[PDB]
């Protein structure tokens, strides 16, 4: 538990100290996508050849 | 090859195969040789109230 700390330390002052580790942190990292092989599809459509009676 | 072997040279008609982008062909009116009657089913809606349709 965090409260035995009080007893021992006090608990004060390190609230900054515990600040640093919980805070988020941020940095672009750009990269790569892979992954196993997959299934793909397709549709492709073709020219509407003019009919006639 | 100057043999009086009975060999002689056959050129083979195939089984033919086409495929046709034009729209130049066509299949005509249907006919029926003969029918059979497998099934049936009939069914209504009933709508007597003026607003529900």
């Amino acid at each position: 538990d965090w409260n035995w700390t009080i007893q021992q330390n006090g608990l004060s002052t390190m609230q900054n100290n515990l600040a640093r580790v919980l805070r988020p942190v941020r940095a672009g990292i750009t990269g790569d996508f892979s992954a196993e092989s997959q299934f793909a599809g397709n549709i492709e459509i073709g020219a509407p050849v003019p009919l006639a009676a | 090859d100057g043999y009086r072997c009975g060999d002689k040279t056959a050129i083979k008609v195939s089984n033919f195969a086409y495929n046709l982008d034009p729209d130049s062909f066509k299949h005509g009116d249907v006919t029926q040789s003969d029918r059979q009657l497998v099934k049936t089913v009939v069914g209504w809606a009933v709508n007597d109230s003026d607003t529900p349709q």
